[PDB]
């Protein structure tokens, strides 16, 4: 589902709808537009962690946990400069929401069926 | 040319390090609490927070103010 979860953030990201950062999270939340976020984890983030996981559990929004900073900053995209190969400098990101609404693809269908069931 | 009074330096803004998690409070449970207040502007209805300093709250966006 991790597949899912990749191309239906590079869709999101292509129609302008998702929205990244903790400041970006929180808007989308609380403006009651989002869909689903992306949180890491083992990182120095004492209450970091547990302030957007409450964000994330306060109404009807999917969770995902994943463990590197930078890892999530290769998932989403950012720094695709020098396409011949590995990416010159990649950068780091620890909160993604997902709101989107070019949702007609497999990978969304299947990762709500996910979250759902 | 030649100088008497010094120039006057430009405004250095200095960086809050997480400054989004100022906002709310942290709880084990799944809930939420937020501490400061939001504006209920037309623009910023209900994602955009308010400013919390000494004496009143501000909102930059559409410039207001809430004084005590
Ligand atoms: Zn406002």
């Amino acid at each position: 589902v991790n597949t899912a979860l990749q191309e239906v953030l590079k869709t999101a990201l292509i129609h302008d709808g998702l929205a990244r950062g903790i400041r970006e999270a929180a808007k989308a939340l609380d403006k009651r537009q989002a869909h689903l976020c992306v949180l890491a984890s083992n990182c120095d983030e004492p209450m970091y962690v547990k302030l957007v996981e409450a964000l994330c559990a306060e109404h009807q929004i999917n969770l995902i946990k994943v463990d590197d900073n930078k890892k999530l900053g290769e998932w989403v995209g950012l720094c695709k400069i020098d396409r011949e190969g590995k990416p010159r400098k990649v950068v780091g990101c620890s909160c993604v929401v997902v709101k989107d609404y070019g949702k007609e693809s497999q990978a969304k269908d299947v990762i709500e069926e996910y979250f759902k069931c | 040319k030649s100088y008497t009074t010094p120039k006057k330096n430009k405004h250095k803004r200095k960086k809050v390090k997480l400054a989004v998690l100022k906002y709310y409070k942290v709880d084990e449970n799944g809930k939420i609490s937020r501490l400061r207040r939001e504006c209920p502007s037309d623009e910023c209805g209900a994602g955009v927070f308010m400013a919390s300093h000494f004496d009143r709250h501000y909102c930059g966006k559409c410039c207001l103010t809430y004084c005590f």
